[PDB]
């Protein structure tokens, strides 16, 4: 499962 | 040795949908390093803002705030597709550095967390404690937030294919599959997982001809 940072 | 020196709680950074995910565990034992390659969670994202978090709960706002720092001058490209590498890095000392590199643009932010920062021993044991009586909860918020990401990716990559699709899509289910992304696009706003689901399946549903398009 990839993981994503928010968008700031 | 009769004595280590270890982490008293996670460590780790704010992830898409606002939940903690953990770097360096609670009861790693120092010196200790971790590195993980992260990536955007939508389209032509130019920056992303690293929140490092010490704690036990799922939500991210329900952890002790440790920083946070920002990595810009990220080529814009399709989400998922950028390469950000976020180290952190507790030597003797207990400082935490903490590092986001962008492996494409070669550009690299840091910070430093002194070794008094986070939450003390009273906090510490509340810490574990609240997160013990809430457990339930933040499984629940959990499972929640991971529904709600595929949710999402779902969404926007309907939304692209449609714009790709042009006038090739019948005027009848370009109206039914917008129907179908307004509804889970509801439906995600909430905190129903179940209501989520029915609402991605209903959205395949209508996207027959859609994906026959592609």
């Amino acid at each position: 499962r990839p993981v994503y940072i928010p968008r700031p | 040795v009769l004595l280590l020196d270890v982490t008293p709680l996670s460590l780790g950074i704010e992830t898409m949908g606002g939940v903690m995910t953990t770097l360096i565990a609670k009861n790693t034992t120092i010196p200790t390093k971790h590195s993980q390659v992260f990536s955007t969670a939508e389209d032509n994202q130019s920056a992303v803002t690293i929140h490092v978090l010490q704690g036990e709960r799922k939500r991210a706002a329900d952890n002790k705030s440790l920083g946070q720092f920002n990595l810009d001058g990220i080529n814009p490209a399709p989400r998922g597709m950028p390469q950000i590498e976020v180290t952190f890095d507790i030597d003797a000392d207990g400082i935490l550095h903490v590092s986001a590199k962008d492996k494409n643009s070669g550009k690299e932010q840091k910070i430093t967390i002194k070794a008094s920062s986070g939450l003390n021993e009273d906090e510490i044991q509340k810490m574990v404690r609240d997160a013990e009586a809430n457990a339930e909860a933040d499984r629940k918020f959990e499972e929640l937030v991971q529904t709600r990401n595929q949710g999402d990716h779902l969404l926007h990559s309907t939304r692209k294919q449609v714009e790709e699709a042009g006038d090739k899509l019948p005027a009848d289910d370009k109206t039914a599959i917008e129907s179908a992304l307004t509804a889970l696009e509801t439906a995600l706003k909430g905190e129903d997982k179940a209501a989520i689901e029915a609402k991605m399946q209903e959205l395949a549903q209508v996207s027959q001809k859609l994906m026959e398009i592609a």
